[PDB]
RNA sequence: GACCCACUCGGCACCUUACGAGAAAUCAAAGUCUUUGGGUUCUGGGGGGAGUAUGGUCGCAAGGCUGAAACUUAAAGGAAUUGACGGAAGGUUGGUGGAGUGAUUUGUCUGAUAACGCCCUUUGUACACA
RNA sequence: GCGGUAAUUCCAGCUCCAAUAGCGUAUAUUAAAGUUGUUGCAGUUAAAAAGCUCGUAGUUGAACUUUGGGCCCGGUUGGCC
């Protein structure tokens, strides 16, 4: 059974893309198929924010965040990361939440 | 639909469609028959008499039965303007 | 055929235009229906009210042709529309259904809400799709109160009206009910404005 | 490349007939197509068509009345011989008592029943019923 | 004893059938009025006999062990020109058969039977080349001359004998061993006879008035206390 | 236009394709290659007469568990070693 | 497969079974008479219960 | 220069229907095919034996291209369905009626409503004495 | 697919069925086989669309180049004559 119309995630009218290495397992996988996630976590967590903000020099100052694009290998995407396996009807649904 | 010597055989003469002239058939339940009463001066409905229209199942499925009904009733003469022949 | 009595009077037009029935759909006109008049700015398409009145007179004329008034069934899922259908059933004949349509209605017996109507009328075909589809399996013509964006599957004499709510659908229902009382009833020509008001139908506060 | 124009015309007529129309536009017309539609029009499978003029091809706007079940081309126009027409009728027509396998003779483009009485035959063309 | 017959005319056709307003089935066929009750077409024309066809078991694996049921394909008919095909599945055999017969009675369809070529006393064959499909099985029915018989598979042949189609050729494609599909295909084919314009049917009639409107006040869904 | 050429003057490609594509079915292959005459124990004939070699005890397949009692036979004409079943109940003690 | 086998049992069952004889009876009338006889037993009266009939009934 | 509105041609694909098609899954084309003809190149005919042997031809080589038989077997597969299993994820039954060509499913459900009167769900499956 | 000790499939006997002075068994072949397919197959997933393009033969290839109108002569169909 052809279990998806798309087959791989987002590749039509091309035939080839440059592969990317998975961040967790170092598996090679196409850039379109990488099930990527924009991780946008802070340098200090909500637990560490208060006393660290109190004892810092200068008022407020900044307190920036770490930005990075996480890639994955499908296997790793299901095992560790949120994604799950879904029903035939929920395979059709596209929204992030 | 006859035999050699007069005598009309071929049981049940089918209903032609008003819109496309396709034969509406025995089994087909999607088909419709609209009945419109005969108004006149002095108002009021006048029961007994009907202008009838047989819409086919296909016409209704496809979803342009409305347009066809607008056309059919107009040439009979119960709609000033409404539906333009041109487009 | 087409008498001078059953014409669009200015007062009725002024009611219609007051009610904002002439304001059509925001998004798109469905290609099945040509009842368009001037693509006005701010994303609105105005409806030919002269047609709307006429189609209404057609629907009414069809309804009046049905021998028993009890067999006709009005349907609605919009609260405004529910009120309207109840008023239509209060004034004329024709038993209504408000709220949940309760599928399996027009199909085979055994259920309590078994009705075999000669004719059916609906507020919205998108919201009451199940009713429309139900009607197709036992020779039921539908007379929907469609908009520009709405479908027209299994529908006959579809009436182009604004079907948002507030004062809109109720006005159309008022016009229908009044029309079918004028036919097969004791009311006079255009002179009489009729005792019951359009304010009676409209919406259901709070 | 439009290999047979008559074939295309017939395709258009059939699709429009199936979709439930009363009218079609067909391009780019011919003598053959016009003769064909006259043959059809004589027995009354279609209404009054109209050839417009444009300096190149010619479009036909055909008005059909829904008596037409299906009419279709027989490519390649084989060579038919006296009594082969009967065999052709048995292959593609629904019954003996009606329908027309239209065919081109040296006499002219014509239905099969007229060819029997005129006692002629030639290259086959489409059919109608 | 303490018995009673009890017809119970639910729906708008029952009362008509009981009162005896409509005598024939022709009206029903014309206006496509859906026959819900099986007792409509029974007393409307008592000459409508019957027939079976085939019984096969159908199984169903489950938690506990294995459920089993019996499917019965029951074709019913009458030698004038009306037939019904009723497929049914139930755990009992008799229950499957009776219900199948009921279903067959519910969905009856007439056949437009005509001549081969010449016109003579009494139609014998089909009017046109008809074809019906169901899955792989496409059954085609080709008109045959007088006294030629029903040249077909034993099941299809029986279906046609029930109708009162004396002389007719047949073919088929696909995996015809399954009667589940084949008889359905045949039914579809004999049904499509009336859905085909011959030249004699172009003569446009006026559209008969629906009989439901004639007797709406007389016999219909009455209120009635007790 | 359904794969194959429906040209009026293209008989060649039709007949040639068919001749190429006949090589598939059993009867056409068995006939034209001359396989009955070349190969096989009999010379494409119904009954071939033969001598014997020895009596056998053939171990039958599953599920049909038995011993079949056949004979190894050398024929007259080619003189090929063949195996041959002996019909009916008993009846292996007739032949030697 | 293996050629060796226990051939000693060849014709085991044909031997040990009891060799009784045919019973003599009244003569079956042959040809057209037989056809007549068949027609008589079939298309007269006697059949099994239900719609179906058993042409060779077992005694029970 | 950019954007918005309406139209436009050329594709990239997409979303909804099913008019039709398909055994199905599904398809705006796999549609316009027993109502079986728009033109035209290429390939297949039960599965193993075998993409093997033999022959030629191509190449420095590895291999490619073309490509059998004898013999052997009553299957092989494809799709979907019910369970069963998972070292996968999360937290009872008919009547009538629809959905399907059926297997059947829906009802007997997310926490309202195509229904009306260890256990579970979804997915994977070459198992189905599991 | 039957046969592991109750065999509706074996061995016999009773009774029955088919064809009936004729039946069975082989091997070849025709039909069914629309399982060779021109009429009339299939090629997304079941066997199968050749990596893609060029290109010679071969196959196929727009429309358009006189219809209409009459005048008579005049045979063939069926009914009053």
């Amino acid at each position: 059974p052809k279990k998806r119309a798309s087959n791989g995630r987002n590749k039509k009218g091309r035939g080839h893309v440059k592969p990317v290495r998975c961040v967790n397992c170092s598996k090679s996988i196409p850039k379109d198929k990488a099930i990527k996630r924009m991780a946008i976590r802070n340098i200090v967590e909500a637990a560490a924010v208060r006393d660290l903000s109190e004892a810092s020099v200068y008022p407020e100052y900044a307190l920036p965040k770490t930005y990075n694009k996480l890639h994955y290998c499908v296997s790793c995407a299901i095992h560790a990361r949120i994604v799950r396996v879904r029903s035939r009807e929920d395979r059709k649904n596209r929204a992030p939440p | 639909m006859e035999n050699d010597k007069g005598q009309l055989v071929e049981l049940y003469v089918p209903r032609k469609c008003s819109a496309t002239n396709r034969i509406i058939k025995a089994d087909d339940h999607a088909s419709v028959q609209i009945n419109v009463a005969k108004v006149d001066e002095e108002g009021r409905a006048i029961p007994g008499e009907y202008v009838t229209y047989a819409l086919s199942g296909y016409v209704r499925s496809r979803g342009e039965s409305d347009d066809s009904l607008n056309r059919l009733a107009q040439n009979d003469g119960l709609l000033k303007n409404v539906w333009s022949y041109s487009r | 055929s087409l008498p001078a009595t059953f014409d669009l009077t200015p007062e009725d037009a002024q009611l219609l235009l007051a009610a904002n029935t002439h304001l059509g759909a925001r998004n798109v006109q469905v290609h099945q229906e040509p009842y368009v008049f001037n693509a006005r700015p701010d994303g609105v398409h105005v409806i030919n009210v002269g047609k709307t009145w006429e189609k209404l007179v057609l629907a009414a004329r069809i309804i009046a042709a049905i021998p028993n008034p009890e067999d006709v069934v009005a349907i609605s899922s919009r609260t405004f529309g529910q009120r309207a259908v109840l008023k239509f059933a209060a004034h004329t004949g024709a038993t209504p259904i408000a709220g949940r349509f309760t599928p399996g209605s027009f199909t085979n017996y055994i259920t309590r809400s078994f009705k075999e109507p000669r004719l059916v009328i609906v507020t919205d075909p998108r919201s009451d799709a199940q009713a429309i589809k139900e009607a197709s399996y036992v020779n039921i013509p539908v007379i929907a109160l469609t908009d520009l964006d709405s479908p027209s599957e299994f529908v006959d004499v579809a009436i182009p009206c604004n079907n948002r709510g507030k004062h809109s659908i109720g006005l159309i229902w008022y016009l229908l009910a009044r029309e079918v009382l004028r036919l097969r009833g004791a009311l006079v020509d255009r002179t009489q404005p009729w005792s019951i008001m359009p304010d009676l139908y409209f919406y259901r506060d709070p | 490349t439009r290999s047979s124009v008559l074939a295309d015309a017939l395709n258009a007529i059939n699709n429009a007939e199936k979709t439930g129309k009363r009218q079609v536009l067909i391009r780019p017309s011919s003598k053959v197509i016009i003769k064909f539609l006259q043959v059809m029009q004589k027995h009354g499978y279609i209404g009054e068509f109209e050839y417009i003029d444009d300096h190149r091809s010619g479009k036909i706007v055909v008005q059909l009345n829904g008596r037409l079940n299906k009419c279709g081309v027989i490519s390649p126009r084989f060579n038919v011989k006296i009594g082969d027409i009967e065999k052709w009728t048995a292959n593609l027509l629904p019954a003996r008592q009606f329908g027309y396998v239209i065919l081109t003779t040296s006499a002219g483009i014509m239905d099969h029943e007229e060819a029997r009485r005129k006692h002629v035959s030639g290259k086959i063309l489409g059919f109608v019923y | 004893n303490t018995e009673e017959k009890g017809w119970v005319p639910v729906t708008k056709l029952g009362r008509l059938v009981k009162a005896g307003k409509i005598t024939t089935i022709e009206e029903i066929f014309l206006h496509s009025l859906p026959v819900k009750e099986f007792q409509i077409i029974d007393t409307l024309l008592p000459g409508l006999q019957d027939e079976v066809m085939n019984i096969k078991p159908v199984q169903k694996q489950t938690r506990a062990g294995q459920r089993t049921r019996f499917k019965a394909v029951v074709v019913v008919g009458d030698s004038n020109g009306h037939v019904g095909l009723g497929i049914k599945t139930a755990k009992e055999v008799a229950g499957a058969i009776r219900a199948g017969i009921i279903i067959a009675k519910l969905s009856v369809i007439p056949i437009r039977r005509g001549y081969w070529g010449t016109n003579l006393g009494q139609p014998h064959s089909l009017a046109t080349k008809t074809t019906g499909k169901c899955g792989s099985v496409t059954v085609r029915l080709i008109p045959a001359p007088r006294g030629s018989g029903i040249v077909a598979s034993p099941a299809v042949k029986k279906l046609l004998q029930l109708a009162g189609v004396e002389d007719v050729y047949t073919q088929s494609n696909g995996k015809t061993r399954t009667l589940e599909n084949t008889l359905k295909a045949a039914f579809v084919a004999i049904g499509n006879t009336y859905g085909f314009l011959t030249p004699n049917l172009w003569a446009e009639q006026p559209l008969p008035v629906s009989p439901l409107d004639i007797y709406s006040d007389e016999a219909s869904a009455q209120k009635k206390r007790f | 236009g359904k794969g194959k050429p429906r040209g009026l003057n293209s008989a060649r490609k039709l007949r040639v394709h068919r001749r190429n594509n006949r090589w598939a079915e059993n009867n056409y292959k068995k006939r034209l290659l001359g396989t009955a005459f070349k190969s096989s124990p009999f010379g494409g004939s119904s009954h071939a007469k033969g001598i014997v070699l020895e009596k056998l005890g053939i171990e039958s397949k599953q599920p049909n568990s038995a011993i079949r009692k056949c004979v190894r036979v050398q024929l007259i004409k080619n003189g090929k070693k063949v195996t041959a079943f002996v019909p009916n109940d008993g009846c292996l003690n007739f032949v030697d | 497969a293996k050629v060796h086998g226990s051939l000693a049992r060849a014709g085991k069952v044909k031997s040990q079974t009891p060799k009784v004889e045919k019973t003599e009876k009244p003569k079956k009338p042959k040809g057209r008479a037989y056809k007549r006889l068949l027609y008589t037993r079939r298309f007269v009266n006697v059949t099994l219960v239900n719609g179906k009939r058993r042409m060779n009934p077992g005694p029970s």
